[PDB]
């Protein structure tokens, strides 16, 4: 019923949850809030498919079985640089020795 | 006379008895054959507590009867 | 609504602050006297772990469905071992 | 969520114990072991074990207060009660294999640890063991148990008004619980929770109709009455000398046995009385095999749970304790993989090393058989 979530950009991971039958948009909406960016400056994606605005979060693949709160699923992040999309871009986590 | 004595996880004692012998004998005959003492024996039969001072043959046990046997619960 | 928790290599991770009061570190720190968290010793692939742990306690305390546990690697457990004590979590 | 996160050996070798929590540390009276002495006159034990440093201690023999009196303690017993109200254990009942049961109250400062024997009035209840205990307030309610003058199961409630040391017998309402005893009760709210026990089924007499209960009973403290309550249509099976507890507002069950299968049990069971429903519970980890008549305290959001007895791979006494952790927090898991995985431990910090310490070192209470 519920998915979790790292929202992901460059060096920038936001964990939030949502339902499945959340929208993309209402993601976007998410983002917004905490970034300052509108919805249509932001693409979303899973894995390199890109993410529709109508399309509920379950419409897209995630689910609650797939998406637990110890093991998030990510979404990638990208903003419209200048009149282009910048490159989706996630900067990888550090590795232990 | 041959009879048994069963507690109720499953445990089965055969002793030799004769119906003179009391209550108080069998418990004794108990201790013997299983190291338990007779105050920590409850010898039951037809749903009735037998008595140390009676004897089997009181109680109408005959050959080849079995008596229940209820023990203190030390370790509950 | 949101706290920033930053890593020694510059990862930032943006929380509930609800769910980062579950350290009682960084609880003090966002009561400090006279927003965001930087950590100068704890590594992003060890905080964004953290945060896993505190998304997890917040949804599954007084759970009592039958749920996977919180998994820990062996090449992260003393690292992860050593945040915990430092974030009381 | 719950897991069992600590398990050491080295403790007191107890079976039919009783105990209780005092803030962190854990004290533990009497107790029944194999092969050790219940007929000549001996001191009751206490031992303690502290909830933090993860070690047990047992306190030096009572000593006469003036020439010529007795020192003032109970005599060892196995199979009595004890609660805490503010500073004070109330230990009653049990039983020894020379003197048999006692009725005399005893109170035990828990800051001082002196034990005395308060002057009570009312009615006393006859001596028994395997008696459940449980307090409201001032307020101690006895109830069940096996008689020993009377020889047969009891079902009455007698409450002891530690305020006047009073005890009355209640004359109930409703429906009594079945006569039993090694049944266990728990006060939520104002209401005791009554379950399990070794019963007979027709009366308050052995008779060869041996039985296990297992449908929960409910006494209104307030109105002093039995309810009657709704159906469970799941619910653990019947069995003995399990320990209850309740915590967060629900009863919990652990293990116990059943004659009638022959079974030890090492499960644990919620019951919510709310919706009045059976929940059974599988914490994470390695539990305590299956056993009966250990004893569990709750500290914070921890049960600690020690001592029993369980058939030999026939019997065999336990000195061993669990801790069951309602919440572990990280450093909690992370400390179980680092001891899992048998990592260096050289590296981290003397704070993380002495708790891991902590829980990894026996305590020597006992040696093994």
């Amino acid at each position: 019923m519920d998915v979790f979530l790292m929202i992901r950009r460059h060096k920038t991971t936001i964990f939030t949850d949502a339902k499945e039958s959340s929208t993309v948009f209402e993601l976007k909406r998410i983002v917004e809030g905490i970034l300052k960016r509108p919805p249509d400056e932001q693409r979303l994606y899973k894995d390199d498919q890109l993410l529709d605005d109508g399309k509920t979060l379950g419409e897209c693949g995630f689910t609650s079985q797939t998406a637990r709160p110890q093991a998030p699923a990510t979404v990638g992040l990208a903003f419209r640089a200048d009149d282009t999309f910048e490159a989706l871009c996630i900067e990888p986590f550090s590795s232990p020795p | 006379m041959q009879i048994f004595v069963k507690t109720l996880t499953g445990k089965t004692i055969t002793l030799e008895v004769e119906p003179s012998d009391t209550i108080e004998n069998v418990k004794a005959k108990i201790q013997d054959k299983e190291g338990i003492p007779p105050d920590q024996q409850r010898l039951i039969f037809a749903g009735k507590q037998l008595e140390d001072g009676r004897t089997l043959s009181d109680y109408n046990i005959q050959k080849e009867s079995t008596l229940h046997l209820v023990l203190r619960l030390r370790g509950g | 609504m949101y706290v920033k928790l930053i890593s020694s290599d510059g990862h930032e991770f943006i929380v509930k602050r609800e769910h980062a009061l579950t350290s009682g570190t960084i609880k003090a720190m966002l009561s400090g006297p006279g927003n965001e968290v930087n950590f100068r010793e704890i590594p992003s692939h060890v905080l964004s772990k953290v945060c896993m742990y505190f998304t997890y306690k917040v949804r599954y305390t007084n759970s009592s469905t039958e749920i996977p546990e919180f998994p820990i690697a062996p090449e992260i457990a003393l690292e992860l071992l050593m945040a915990a004590n430092f974030l009381d979590c | 969520m719950l897991r069992w996160t600590v398990h050491l050996e080295g403790g007191p070798r107890r079976v039919n114990h009783a105990a209780v929590a005092v803030g962190h540390r854990v004290y533990s009276f009497g107790g029944y072991c194999s092969g050790e002495d219940y007929e000549t006159l001996r001191q009751i034990d206490v031992h303690i074990f502290n909830a933090v440093s993860l070690r047990w201690t047992k306190l030096p023999p009572v000593k006469s207060a003036i020439r010529g009196q007795a020192p003032v303690v109970p005599y060892m017993r196995y199979g009595h009660s004890t609660v805490l109200i503010d500073d004070t254990v109330l230990l009653w009942g049990g039983r020894n294999d020379t003197e048999g049961a006692c009725n005399v109250l005893y109170a035990f400062d828990v800051n001082t640890h002196k034990w005395f024997t308060p002057r009570v009035s009312g009615t006393v209840p006859g001596a028994r063991d395997g008696h459940s205990a449980c307090v409201l307030g001032k307020i101690m309610y006895i109830f069940g148990g096996y008689e020993q003058q009377a020889d047969c199961f009891s079902n009455d409630i007698h409450k002891l008004d530690t305020s006047t040391m009073t005890w009355t017998l209640i004359c109930t309402k409703g429906s009594p619980a079945r006569w039993r005893d090694f049944h266990s009760a728990t006060m939520l709210g104002s209401h005791m929770y009554v379950f399990g026990g070794r019963a007979d089924r027709f009366g308050p007499f052995h008779s060869n109709n041996e039985i296990y209960c297992n449908r929960i009973r409910v006494f209104d403290t307030r109105t002093e009455a039995w309810l009657d309550c709704p159906p469970t249509p799941v619910l653990p099976e019947g069995r003995r000398s399990h320990s209850a507890f309740g915590y967060n507002g629900e009863l919990y069950i652990f293990g116990g046995y059943n004659a009638r299968l022959n079974r030890h049990f090492h499960d644990l069971w919620k019951f919510n009385p709310v919706s009045f429903t059976w929940k059974k519970i599988e914490p994470k980890g390695k539990g305590p095999c299956p056993r009966r008549r250990q004893c569990c305290c709750i500290v914070g959001d921890k049960i600690v749970l020690f001592g029993g007895t369980s058939p030999s791979p026939d019997l065999i006494d336990h000195s061993d304790l669990h801790i069951l952790d309602f919440s572990p927090s990280l450093k909690t898991l992370c400390k179980l993989a680092v001891i899992q995985y048998n990592l260096d431990q050289s590296c981290l910090p003397h704070d993380i090393r002495w708790e891991l310490n902590a829980m990894t070192t026996n305590s020597n209470i006992s040696r093994p058989i």
